C-alpha cells in the first residue's frame, strides 16, 4: 500500500499485439447485450470491470466511484485475425521484402547494411523484388498488390494466379520472421510483424467511451460472434461468399473505430468519429482537453474605463465577489481575523459559502453551521472576494506576457454595475479598449497561487516590455492632452496659472499625501509646472528632450512659446517645457516614467503615472477640452489655397499626360513605360509640405482641439488632419493607384476607357469635411475595405505564424548556467549573448565612440599625475573605441541599413549612478589626491577584471577561479561603460567610499539583470516577434504585391520562418558595393554599373522564332527574301563562311527592335554574346542598318555536332537552350537600381563621420555568387536578403546573422528586443542547418519529442511512427510534461525544494 | 569568371591552412589550357605534419565530371600512389554535386580508402577568400583539450554543443574535421560580440 | 435523407522524414524501472550556481513555506503576522525559512543526479517589500 | 521646378526694424518671434514670391 | 565635363544634343509605334 509519489520521466511508444492486450486486459468481451436493467450486464462492452461512468455503479476493478476511476481496457478474442488499421503500410512494407513461405527475407540484409535504422525497411520495400526467388526454400515471390477497393485488402499476384492475403495467412507469414531479419532491417524488436496482426483486440475503457462510439463496437461484437470460431485459413482455400463478406465488414468496423474520417499519407487503398478522429485540429482532443483547458472559479464581462482605479487596480463587481471565493485555512494566526467572515456567512458580504472541516474531512455549508460559534485549526473556510485581494486579469488573444496580468481587486458594492472596471492605462498591457471588449478574471484561491500572483505575476513585472524593453504604460488621450495643457506656458487667458484653491483641487483624487500649500496665500498664484514638480519631488528624475508638441514641420506657421518647446526636468522639478506624449506618453522609451521605473521601481512607476493622470484630469475639469465642427473647417481663403495646391497637383499630372500624349516619355533601362508613367503620376500628385499652411492659417493652435490632439500625440497624426480638412490625395492600393478592373482600360463606370486624368485612377481631390462624390467614395470604399480585409486576416496569420514559433521554440529554456538549451543540448551558450533579461536594460549613449584621437585624449587622457598606470587607462579606453569600431563597422558590412550607433542597452547606466552619488555627496571639488586617485583607478580596473563572476557567484570571485571566454565576453559591453564612465577625468570629486559604494551598486543592479534560471525564453520570443507581425500585416497594403518585390501579407516572414529555398523567395533583393572606395561618389559610374549587370536573355529580344529543317551552303517560302541580307552577311563577313558540318536545322528569330532600343542592346553584343557561348552553331544576322519597317533578322543554324531521342525534339530542346542564354547580365537579377548608402568611416584622425555619398547597386533577385564573380563589386560586402543562399555561400553562422537581419527588417522600427532575434536565429540554426519553424524543422530538431510534434500538428502519423520506431519520449519543456497530465518543470519548479533537516532539527 | 578567381583564391585557401606549396605555379592561360585539355588541374601541398594535400580542380564542361568511371579511374590512380595523402579536395561546379553516380563513386572510393580524407567541394567555396568576407565571423578551431575543459567546466557532453557541418566554408578553410570543436567570435548587438564553441559534424557529402 | 451533422474528412499531408540477435533476453527487453540514481552534492566551494535567489526561486520558497504553514504554523518568527503568505515572506526576509535550494545541475548516464544545494538564509533576496 | 523652401516673414508692427525676415524651415524656430506673421513663400531657386 | 544631369551650363548639353538629336528622334518613332 501507499502508493509513493512519482513523475513521468519518459514515454515509451510501442506497437500494442495481442500479448499486449490479454496481459492488460481485465475482462473478455463474449456477449453483445448492454445492460441488464439497471446494470450493466456482465461480459458485454458496458461491462463495469471496464471501469464506472455512471453514478448509478461502482467500477468492481478499481472499487471507486465515477470520478475516482480512469478506466481499464478489455479484451475481445477475435474468431479471425484482423490487421492493425494505423500500420497497414508497415504490413504492406514487410510483405514485399519476406518470403511468403518460409519467412526468409528475399531482400539482400548486406545490400541496406549502410542505411539509418527508419528507412532500411522503407528502401527494401522500394525495390520489386516480384518473381525473385528465395534462396532458401525456393519459391517466387508473388506481386504484393494493395487492394483499391478499401485500406486495408492486401492481394496476392502470382503471375496472374490471385489470391486473397487474409490476416490469418498474414500472421502464418509473418510468424515466420525471425527477430534477425527484423534487425537488420532497422526495426526495433518490439516492432516485430507479429504485432501487426490482432486475433484479441482491446476494447477501450468506459471512460472513453461515456453512454457514438460503442455503436460500432457493438457491430463489431455481433459480427465477431457470427464467425466460427474454429476458423482455419490457408493459403488457397477459396472461403466461399459469406464467411469473405463478414472477415471484410469486421475489418472494415476495426477500422472505421480507429480510423474513419481520416486519411493519414501512410493510407494504402481507396474508397461515429473513431478514436483517431478525436485527436486531430482546434476541436480535438490534443488542443481543446490537453492544451487548453475549462476551469472553474473564473468570471468574464465586459470592460469599462474607471480613472478613479490605480494601474494595478481592477474593479470587481460585488455580485461575482460572491461567487469566486478564496479558500483560507483556518489557523492560530488567523483564526481573529477569519471570524468575521464566518459570522456573515451567505447572509451579509463580506462573508462565506462553504467550511471544510478538518475532524470530518468535509465541506460543510454555512447555513448549517449556525452551532459552531467559532472555528477549529486546520478548517478551511470558503470566503468572499474582499478589496485587497489579487485576481488574475486576462484578455484573448493573450499575445504578449502581459496579456495576464495581477491586479488589487476593489469590489464595487454599486450591485448595478457588472463590468471589469480599470484604468484606461491598464490596457496597454492587453491591448484593450472599452468598446466591447471582454475579460477573464479569476481570484486564486490556493496559498501557492496567491503568493505566486503577488510575487511574480503583478502588473508592476510588466511595466517595462518584455518584447520592445521600454516602457508599456503611460498617458493616454485625455492624460496626454491634459499633461500638456496643464504643463503650457500661457492660455488663450493668459499666463496659465491657478490660485490656491484649484491647486489644492488637483492633488484632490491623487490618492497620495498632499503636497503643503501652508506657504500660499489664497491670491497667489501657482503654474501648471510648480504642482507638477510638487507631484514629481517624490521620484526625482532628470529628463531632457523636446517634446511632441514641437514639430519642425508646424514651426513655420503657428508662434512657438520659447518655454514650451525644450522640456527640462531637474531632480523631479519641471522648469520648462510642456508635458505629452514623447514625456509622458504611454511606450515613450526615455520618458519620465521609464526613468521613474529605473531608478525607484516600477510600482513607484504606476503610482506616479496615477498621480499625474489626476492631475491633468483635475485640471482639464477646469480648463476644458473639446472638439467641433469649425475645428475642421478651413477659412475660404486657405479653402482657395488648397484648391490651387490641388490644381497644381494635377497640372504636374496633365503635363506628364501631355508627355505621354506626344510620346515623350521614355522609361529608363529596367521599366516599361506603362510602369514609368504609374510612378511618375505617383510622385506628381503627392501633397507637398505647404499644404500644412493653409491648415494652419485656419487653426488657431492654442486653442484648436484636434490640432492640440494631433500635435501633442494623444490621438491622430498630420495626415489625418489633411485627409479631414485639406483632401484625401491619390488612394494607393499596394504601392499603385487603382487598377483598370472594371473593363478594359477602364476603372469605374463614371470614367471613359483610357481615361488619363488623375481621378480616375483614385485621386480624391476633396477632403472628408467637404464631402467625397460617388466616384471618389467608391474608391475610399476601395481603401478602407482593404483595411478591413488586412484587420481581418492579420488576426488568423498571426495566429498561425504565432502557434508555430511557440511549438518552435517552447522548449528552450534558461538553465543554471544562464544557457538555452533543448532539453540537453545547447542552443545559446548565454541567452541573448549578455544573460540578460529583457525588462532590465537601459538605452546609454557611450561618449568615446564617435571621437577622434585628439577629442579622445582633450577629454579622457587625465594628465594631474605622472604615472604610466593613467597611459594603460586611457590606452585601454582607446582599444575599447577601436573594437567597437571595428565590430559596430563589421556589422554595418553585412546589412542593408543598420547603421553604427553611439547608443546601446546596457544592465546599468554607470552615469546616472555616479550622478545620483554626486548629488547626494556632503562634499565637492575635492582636494588633489594622489593616493586616492591612484587607489580608485585600481579599484576601478579589479572591478573590471571581476565583473564576469555576476555569472557565476561570490564564491568563485573570492576563489579567483578562471572565468570562461564567453563569460569574459558577456561583460565587454559593462567593462566598456565602467571604464567610460568611471574614468578618472570622471571621477575627480568621488571619494574612495563613494567610489566602493558606486561599484556595489553597479554590482547590485548588473546582478538583479540577470535572466532568471528556468525562464521560458524561447515562449518570450515568439510572443516578442509574433506580436509585431500582426502590425507588420495591418500595412499589407501599403507593401508592393508585384512579382519580385512580393512583401505583401505575411509572405516575407513565412519565407525566413519556413526556411524557404531561394527559388522560393518572391522578393529576393541584393546589396552590391563597388570594389573602388574612391569611385563609390560617381552616381552615373553606379547607374552603368546597375545597367550593366542586369539580367538580359536572348528570349527577352525576341519576337518570334522559326526553326526550319533547311541547310545551307532549302528555304521556307515565308521568307525567300531572307537570302538577300543572307549574302550580304555572306559578303559583309569573309571568316564566317557556313562549316562543312551545316545540318538541317534552323532557328529563324526576330528581333523586337522597340527592347533593343529601351535596353540598349547592340546586335554585335547578341553576335558575340551567342558565338563566343555556343560551340555547334552557326549564326547569321540581318544588316542592322533596319530602320522602322524592316525587320532585324537572326538564322542561327545548328551543326550535327549537337546532334552528335527524336531529333525534331533535341532540336527543340536546343532552341530552348539557345534562347536562355545569358545576353548581358547576372543570372537570377530581375532589376538593379542604384540607391544612396549611409555607411560610416574612420578618417586619418581617428574620428567616425557618417557618410551620405555612397552609391550602391540594389538588385532585384540574388546571386551571391554572380555578384562575386564580378570585378566591379566588392566580394566581400556582397549582402543578399536570401537566407539560403547566404548559408550555402557563407555558412550557418553568416545564415544565423542573416536569420537576424531579415527579421529585424520584417519587425521594422517597433520591434523586438534583438536578444528575441537571437533566439529565434539561434534555434533556427542549431543544428549546423536551417531549420524551419514549421513541422520539418520540429522533427529535424527534436525527433524524440514524440508529444510536442503531435501537439503541433498530425498527431496521427506522428503516433503512427512512434509506434513503429519504438520511440522513447523524454519528458522535458512545455509541450510533453503538459500532455502527460503533468506540470512543465520550468519556472517556479524549475528548482526543486528541500527541507533543511538539520535547520529543523536545531530550530524546531 | 569562376576559373580565375578559382585560380586566385585557391592558394591563399591552401596558405590559409597553413600547407607549404609544391611544384610551382603557372600562369592563368595556361592553367585554363590545362583544365580544358586534361580536364582539371592538380595541386600538391604538404601540410605541417608532413602529410600531402591534392587539390583537384576539375572543368565544367570536362568528362571527368560527366563519366563516373573516368572518376572512378582518377581517384584509384591518384591514390596509389606513394604520398601520405592527407586529404584530397576535388573543388567542381554546383550541378555536379547533384548528379548522383559521381557522388557514388566519391562515396565508394571514400569507403575503399578511410584513412583517406576525400572531400568534394563546389566553385564558390574557393571564389572569394572566405575568413575576409564581411559576414563570416571568425572561426578558429580549439583544441581538443581546450575543448574538454570547457564542457567539463559546463557539465556537457560533445553532443550538446551546437553542430555545424565539415563542409561549412569556414571550418573547410581552418580543416577542421568531423568530432573537432570550432570556437566562433561572432559579433553581437547585445553584448558587443560573444564566442560560441560548435561541433564539427557530418561534411555534406 | 438529408444529414446535415458532417464530420469533415480529415486529411495529413506532410510525411515525417526522421534522420546472433535472439528473441528478447529479461535485460534489452522491459527495464522500465530506470536504475535509481545517487545525490552527488556539489561541494560548498565548487558551486557556480548564482548565490542570489531568483525571483523564481524565492517565489517557489515563499509559496511551499506559506503552504505548509497553512496545515502546520509553528512558527520561529517574532512578530505576528494573521496570513501565511506574510508569515513566508517575513521568514524568508529574516533567513528564518527551514527549507533548502536544490539545482540539478546534470543528470549523468552513470546514475549519478549532480547537484547543488543552495541555503536560502546565506543568499540573496530579491523580492519587494 | 519651383522649391518652396523659403519663408517670408512680414512685421506686424511697423516698430519692428528689420520689418523683413528669409528663413528656412529649420531656422524659424531661432530667428521668428510673434512679432513677425508668414507673408509669403519663396522659391529658392528663382527667388520669386 | 559634367553635363549628365545639370544642364545649366550650356554650351555642351548643347553640343551634344545637336550632334545626337536625330539618333534620338529617330528612337523615339521607333519606339512610339
Ligand atoms: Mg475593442
Ligand atoms: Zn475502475
Ligand atoms: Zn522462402
Amino acid at each position: 500500500m501507499e502508493a509513493g509519489y512519482a513523475e513521468i520521466a519518459a514515454v515509451q511508444f510501442n506497437i500494442a499485439g495481442d500479448n499486449d492486450h490479454k496481459r492488460q486486459g481485465v475482462m473478455e468481451v463474449t456477449i453483445s447485450n448492454l445492460f441488464e436493467g439497471t446494470l450493466p450486464a456482465e461480459g458485454g462492452i458496458y461491462d463495469a470491470r471496464m471501469g464506472t461512468t455512471d453514478h448509478h455503479y461502482k467500477c468492481i476493478t478499481c472499487s471507486h466511484q465515477r470520478k475516482q476511476c480512469m478506466g481499464h481496457p478489455g479484451i475481445l478474442q477475435m474468431h479471425a485475425p484482423v490487421l492493425q488499421p494505423l500500420f497497414i503500410a508497415e504490413i504492406r512494407r514487410w510483405l514485399r521484402v519476406i518470403c511468403l513461405n518460409c519467412g526468409a527475407p528475399i531482400v539482400d540484409l548486406k545490400r541496406y547494411e549502410h542505411l539509418i535504422r527508419p528507412k532500411r525497411l522503407i528502401e527494401a520495400a522500394s525495390s520489386q523484388t516480384e518473381g525473385k526467388q528465395c534462396y532458401v526454400c525456393k519459391a517466387v515471390h508473388p506481386k504484393i498488390v494493395k487492394d483499391s477497393e478499401d485500406y486495408f485488402t492486401f492481394w496476392a499476384d502470382q503471375q496472374g494466379k490471385i489470391d486473397k492475403l487474409y490476416p490469418q495467412i498474414i500472421r502464418e507469414i509473418f510468424s515466420r520472421v525471425t527477430y534477425d531479419t527484423v534487425v537488420k532491417l532497422g526495426r526495433s524488436k518490439n516492432s516485430h510483424p507479429e504485432k501487426l496482426v490482432l486475433k484479441a483486440i482491446q476494447i477501450p475503457p468506459i471512460s472513453i467511451r461515456p453512454g457514438d462510439i460503442n455503436n460500432v463496437i457493438q457491430y463489431l461484437v455481433r459480427k465477431n460472434l457470427l464467425i466460427p470460431k474454429d476458423l482455419q485459413i490457408v493459403r488457397g482455400q477459396k472461403i466461399p461468399l459469406n464467411i469473405d463478406r463478414n472477415l471484410q465488414t469486421i475489418q472494415q468496423l476495426y477500422y472505421n473505430f480507429l480510423l474513419d474520417s481520416v486519411s493519414t499519407t501512410a493510407t494504402q487503398g481507396g474508397t461515429a468519429p473513431s478514436i483517431m478522429r478525436r485527436l486531430p485540429r482546434k476541436e480535438g482532443r490534443i488542443r481543446k482537453s490537453l492544451l487548453g483547458s475549462q476551469v472553474w472559479s473564473i468570471s468574464r464581462s465586459t470592460i469599462c474605463g474607471n480613472s478613479d482605479l490605480h494601474l494595478d487596480e481592477v474593479g470587481y463587481p460585488i455580485s461575482f465577489a460572491r461567487t469566486l471565493q478564496v479558500a483560507e485555512t483556518v489557523q492560530h494566526y488567523n483564526i481573529n481575523r477569519l471570524m468575521p467572515y464566518f459570522l456573515n456567512g451567505k447572509r451579509q458580504y463580506p462573508g462565506c459559502s462553504r467550511v471544510y472541516k478538518q475532524i470530518t474531512q468535509s465541506v460543510h455549508d454555512i447555513e448549517g453551521l449556525k452551532q459552531d460559534f467559532r472555528l477549529e485549526v486546520g478548517d478551511i473556510l470558503y470566503r468572499d472576494v474582499v478589496t485587497g485581494d489579487v485576481a488574475f486579469f486576462n484578455r484573448q488573444p493573450s499575445l504578449e506576457r502581459s496579456s495576464i496580468g495581477v491586479h488589487r481587486i476593489v469590489v464595487l458594492e454599486n450591485p448595478k454595475i457588472s463590468t471589469f472596471q480599470m484604468n484606461v492605462s491598464a490596457c496597454a498591457w492587453y491591448n484593450a479598449d472599452f468598446d466591447g471588449d471582454q475579460m477573464n478574471l479569476w481570484v486564486p484561491w490556493s496559498v501557492m497561487s496567491r503568493v505566486e500572483a503577488e510575487l511574480l505575476c503583478s502588473v508592476r513585472n510588466w511595466f517595462i516590455s518584455t518584447k520592445s524593453s521600454g516602457p508599456v504604460n503611460g498617458q493616454v488621450q485625455d492624460s496626454t492632452v491634459g499633461s500638456f495643457l496643464l504643463t503650457r506656458t500661457n492660455t488663450p487667458m493668459g499666463k496659465n496659472v491657478m490660485n490656491k484653491l484649484h491647486a489644492m483641487g488637483l492633488f484632490q483624487t491623487t490618492q497620495t499625501d498632499p503636497p503643503c500649500f501652508a506657504n500660499y496665500s489664497p491670491t497667489d498664484l501657482l503654474d501648471g509646472k510648480s504642482v507638477v514638480s510638487m507631484l514629481l519631488r517624490q521620484t526625482p528624475i532628470n529628463y531632457q528632450r523636446a517634446p511632441t508638441w514641437y514639430s519642425e514641420v508646424y514651426a513655420p506657421y503657428m508662434h512657438y512659446n520659447k518655454q514650451d518647446i525644450s522640456t527640462q526636468i531637474r531632480n523631479g522639478e519641471l522648469i520648462e517645457g510642456v508635458l505629452d506624449k514623447k514625456a509622458v506618453g504611454a511606450g515613450s522609451s526615455g520618458g519620465i516614467y521609464h526613468l521613474i521605473s529605473r531608478r525607484y521601481g516600477p510600482q513607484q512607476a504606476l503610482k506616479m503615472i496615477f498621480a499625474t493622470q489626476q492631475l491633468a484630469l483635475n485640471y482639464v475639469r477646469n480648463a476644458g477640452f473639446t472638439v467641433s465642427t469649425a475645428d475642421m473647417l478651413l477659412t475660404p481663403e486657405a479653402h482657395q489655397e488648397v484648391q490651387e495646391i490641388i490644381n497644381e497637383l494635377l497640372l504636374e499630372s496633365e503635363e506628364i499626360n501631355n508627355r505621354l500624349l506626344h510620346g515623350d516619355i521614355m522609361p529608363p533601362i529596367g521599366l516599361t513605360t506603362h510602369d514609368f508613367y504609374e510612378k511618375l503620376q505617383l510622385n506628381a500628385l503627392k501633397f507637398p509640405d505647404r499644404i500644412l499652411k493653409p491648415i494652419m492659417n485656419s487653426i488657431n493652435p492654442e486653442t484648436n482641439g484636434l490640432f492640440q490632439m494631433v500635435a501633442t500625440g494623444a490621438k491622430g497624426s498630420n495626415p489625418n488632419m489633411i485627409h479631414i480638412m485639406a483632401g484625401i490625395g491619390q488612394i494607393e492600393i499596394n504601392t499603385q493607384r487603382i487598377q483598370p478592373q472594371f473593363s478594359f482600360g477602364r476603372t469605374l463606370v463614371y470614367y471613359p476607357r483610357f481615361a488619363l486624368e488623375a481621378q480616375a485612377y483614385g485621386f480624391i481631390c476633396n477632403s472628408y469635411i467637404a464631402g467625397l462624390t460617388s466616384p471618389e467614395f467608391i474608391f475610399g470604399e476601395m481603401n478602407g475595405r482593404f483595411d478591413l480585409i488586412n484587420k481581418a486576416l492579420s488576426t488568423s496569420s498571426t495566429g498561425y505564424a504565432n502557434r508555430k514559433a511557440i511549438f518552435g521554440l517552447q522548449s528552450c529554456i534558461v538553465d543554471y548556467y544562464r544557457r538555452v538549451s533543448i532539453d540537453t543540448r545547447l542552443v545559446q551558450q548565454l541567452y541573448g549573448e549578455d544573460g540578460l533579461d529583457a525588462r532590465q536594460l537601459e538605452t546609454v549613449r557611450f561618449e568615446t565612440i564617435m571621437l577622434s584621437d585628439q577629442e579622445l585624449e582633450d577629454k579622457f587622457k587625465y594628465t594631474g599625475i605622472q604615472s604610466p598606470l593613467f597611459e594603460e587607462e586611457f590606452s585601454r579606453l582607446k582599444k575599447d573605441r577601436d573594437k567597437y569600431r571595428q565590430i559596430f563597422l563589421n556589422v554595418e558590412n553585412f546589412n542593408f541599413s543598420q547603421l553604427l550607433t553611439d547608443v546601446r542597452q546596457v544592465p546599468v547606466n554607470v552615469a546616472s549612478i555616479v550622478k545620483n552619488i554626486l548629488l547626494s555627496s556632503t562634499s565637492g571639488v575635492l582636494p588633489f589626491d594622489e593616493k586616492s586617485i591612484l587607489q580608485k583607478y585600481a579599484m576601478v580596473k579589479t572591478f573590471c577584471k571581476n565583473l564576469p563572476y555576476v555569472f557565476i557567484n561570490n564564491i568563485q570571485e573570492r576563489l579567483q577561479t578562471p572565468i570562461p571566454v564567453y563569460l569574459k565576453r558577456a561583460a565587454s559591453l559593462m567593462r566598456m561603460l565602467i571604464r567610460i564612465e568611471l574614468a578618472t577625468v570622471k571621477t575627480l570629486n568621488i571619494t574612495c567610499e563613494q567610489m566602493s559604494a558606486i561599484l556595489d551598486l553597479i554590482r547590485l543592479q548588473y546582478t538583479q539583470s540577470l535572466i532568471n534560471y528556468g525562464e521560458a525564453v524561447g515562449i518570450l520570443a515568439a510572443q516578442s516577434v509574433s506580436e509585431p507581425l500582426t502590425q507588420y500585416m495591418l500595412d499589407s497594403h501599403h507593401r508592393s504585391v508585384a512579382g519580385g518585390t512580393n512583401k505583401s501579407g505575411i509572405v516575407r516572414p513565412q519565407e525566413i520562418f519556413s526556411a524557404k529555398p531561394v527559388e522560393a523567395e518572391q522578393s529576393s533583393e541584393m546589396l552590391l558595393r563597388l570594389k573602388n572606395p574612391e569611385v563609390e561618389t560617381n552616381k552615373t559610374y553606379a547607374q552603368e554599373i546597375a545597367n550593366s549587370i542586369e539580367l538580359i536573355t536572348f528570349e527577352r529580344l525576341i519576337l518570334q522564332w522559326h526553326l526550319l529543317y533547311e541547310t545551307y551552303s532549302v528555304m521556307y517560302p515565308d521568307f525567300a527574301s531572307d537570302v538577300e541580307w543572307m549574302t550580304d552577311f555572306l559578303e559583309n563577313h569573309p571568316l564566317l563562311q557556313p562549316p562543312e558540318d551545316i545540318a538541317n536545322w534552323c532557328i529563324r528569330l526576330e528581333l523586337n527592335k522597340t527592347t533593343m532600343i529601351l535596353k540598349s542592346i547592340s546586335l554585335e553584343s547578341i553576335i558575340n554574346s551567342l558565338r563566343a557561348k555556343h560551340p555547334n552553331t552557326y549564326i547569321m544576322h540581318s544588316v542592322e542598318n533596319t530602320a522602322s519597317g524592316i525587320p532585324i533578322i537572326i538564322r542561327i543554324y545548328l551543326r550535327e555536332s549537337a546532334f552528335r531521342a527524336t531529333d525534331e525534339k533535341i532540336a527543340v530542346n536546343v532552341v530552348d537552350k539557345l534562347l536562355n542564354s545569358t545576353i548581358r547580365g547576372i543570372p537570377g537579377i530581375k532589376n538593379a537600381n542604384v540607391v544612396k548608402l549611409m555607411r560610416h568611416r574612420v578618417d586619418a584622425q581617428g574620428k567616425l563621420v557618417r557618410l551620405d555619398n555612397i552609391y550602391a547597386i540594389k538588385t532585384n533577385g540574388t546571386n551571391i555568387f554572380g555578384a562575386m564573380l564580378d570585378d566591379n563589386i566588392d566580394p566581400y560586402t556582397i549582402v543578399s536578403s536570401s537566407i539560403g543562399d547566404t548559408m550555402e555561400l557563407y555558412g550557418i553562422e553568416a545564415a544565423r546573422q542573416k536569420i537576424i537581419s531579415e527579421i529585424r527588417t520584417v519587425m521594422g522600427d517597433k520591434g523586438p528586443n534583438h536578444r528575441h532575434l537571437l533566439m529565434y536565429a539561434d534555434l533556427m540554426t542549431r543544428t549546423g542547418q536551417v531549420t524551419s519553424l514549421e513541422k520539418a524543422g520540429l522533427n529535424a530538431r527534436e525527433p524524440s519529442n514524440v508529444l510536442l510534434r503531435m501537439a503541433l500538428s498530425s498527431p496521427v502519423q506522428v503516433l503512427t511512427d512512434a509506434a513503429v520506431d519504438s520511440a522513447v519520449n523524454p519528458i522535458y519543456g512545455i509541450a510533453a510534461p503538459t500532455l502527460m497530465g503533468s506540470v512543465p518543470r520550468i519556472g517556479t519548479m524549475y528548482s526543486d525544494i528541500i527541507m533543511d533537516e538539520k535547520y529543523i532539527t536545531e530550530n524546531y | 569568371m569562376a576559373m580565375q578567381k578559382l585560380f586566385t583564391y585557391i592558394y591563399e585557401f591552401i596558405e590559409y591552412r597553413k600547407m607549404v606549396l609544391l611544384e610551382e605555379k603557372v600562369p592563368y592561360d595556361k592553367f585554363v589550357q590545362m583544365v580544358l585539355n586534361t580536364g582539371f588541374f592538380r595541386i600538391n601541398a604538404e601540410t605541417l605534419n608532413h602529410g600531402i594535400v591534392s587539390v583537384f580542380i576539375f572543368g565544367a564542361n570536362g568528362k571527368y565530371v560527366h563519366h563516373g568511371g573516368d572518376m572512378r579511374t582518377l581517384l584509384t590512380n591518384t591514390l596509389n600512389e606513394k604520398k601520405h595523402y592527407e586529404e584530397l579536395i576535388l573543388i567542381v561546379d554546383k550541378p555536379v554535386l547533384s548528379k548522383k553516380n559521381i557522388l557514388d563513386i566519391i562515396v565508394e572510393q571514400r569507403a575503399a580508402n578511410p584513412t583517406i580524407v576525400i572531400n568534394i567541394y563546389p566553385y564558390h567555396l574557393f571564389c572569394i577568400n572566405i575568413p575576409k568576407v564581411s559576414a563570416i565571423p571568425k572561426h578558429k578551431l580549439i583544441t581538443q583539450e581546450e575543448a574538454q575543459e570547457f564542457l567539463g567546466r559546463e557539465y556537457l557532453q560533445p553532443q550538446d554543443l551546437m553542430q555545424i557541418s565539415a563542409s561549412d566554408p569556414p571550418v573547410v578553410w581552418l580543416g577542421g574535421r568531423p568530432g573537432d570543436f570550432v570556437q566562433i567570435e561572432r559579433p553581437s548587438e547585445t553584448a558587443m560580440h560573444a564566442v560560441v564553441i560548435r561541433f564539427i559534424t557530418k561534411s555534406k557529402i | 435523407l438529408i444529414m446535415d451533422d458532417l464530420v469533415e474528412e480529415y486529411v495529413e499531408t506532410e510525411e515525417e522524414n526522421l534522420v546472433e540477435i535472439v528473441e528478447s533476453p529479461s535485460i534489452c527487453e522491459g527495464f522500465v524501472q530506470a536504475s535509481s540514481q545517487t545525490l552527488v552534492i556539489i561541494p560548498d566551494n565548487e558551486r557556480i550556481t548564482s548565490n542570489v535567489l531568483t525571483t523564481f526561486e524565492a517565489t517557489r520558497l515563499v509559496a511551499v513555506r506559506a503552504q505548509q504553514l497553512a496545515i502546520n504554523g509553528s512558527t520561529m518568527l517574532k512578530k505576528k503576522y494573521s496570513s501565511p503568505i506574510d508569515i513566508a515572506k517575513q521568514e524568508l526576509f529574516n533567513r528564518k525559512i527551514p527549507l533548502l535550494v536544490m539545482r540539478c545541475i546534470k543528470v549523468t548516464p552513470e546514475g549519478q543526479k549532480i547537484v547543488e544545494i543552495w541555503n536560502p538564509r546565506e543568499m540573496g533576496i530579491p523580492l519587494l517589500d | 521646378p519651383h522649391k518652396w523652401t523659403i519663408y517670408v516673414y512680414k512685421a506686424v508692427d511697423s516698430s519692428q526694424k528689420p520689418a523683413e525676415i528669409e528663413v528656412t524651415r529649420k531656422d524659424v524656430i531661432k530667428k521668428i518671434d510673434n512679432h513677425y506673421a508668414l507673408a509669403d513663400l519663396r522659391c529658392s531657386v528663382c527667388h520669386v514670391l | 565635363l559634367f553635363t549628365y544631369i545639370i544642364y545649366d551650363h550650356l554650351s555642351q548639353p548643347e553640343l551634344v544634343h545637336d550632334y545626337y538629336n536625330n539618333y534620338k528622334d529617330q528612337y523615339d518613332k521607333e519606339k512610339m509605334s
